[PDB]
């Protein structure tokens, strides 16, 4: 972070979604933990209206 | 085989193709990946013939 930034055209976005669908649970493995929630970051161009 | 064999005992001189791929199990959610074999694909000899079932074969030109 710095103080002084300049406008850019380049819109980083993070988008965090459910891993499994609602209302069906999927097996769990007993080596491995499930991940209820996740999340991932995306690069999008802004874009004109 | 071959392609002397092929035509001996009347077989096809192919070539085998095979490639990767995945299916997620709608219900699994895990991925098991092998490669599949497609299927056969005929091979020239540098004259420009194919041997198909024991027979010579060549493919004209169309205008």
């Amino acid at each position: 972070p710095d103080p002084l930034q300049e406008r850019d055209n380049v819109q980083l976005r993070i988008v965090n979604y459910i891993l499994y669908g609602n209302g069906k649970p999927i097996r769990g493995i007993s080596d491995t933990s499930i991940q209820l929630v996740r999340t991932c970051l995306v690069l999008n161009w802004n874009q004109d209206k | 085989i071959k392609e002397r064999d092929a035509v001996y005992e009347s077989l096809t001189y192919s070539s085998e193709l095979y490639v990767s791929a995945g299916l997620i199990w709608k219900n699994s959610r895990d991925m098991q990946e092998q490669t599949i074999f497609i299927g056969n694909i005929p091979l020239m000899n540098s004259l420009g013939t194919s041997i198909v079932n024991g027979i010579y074969r060549i493919v004209i030109n169309q205008i």
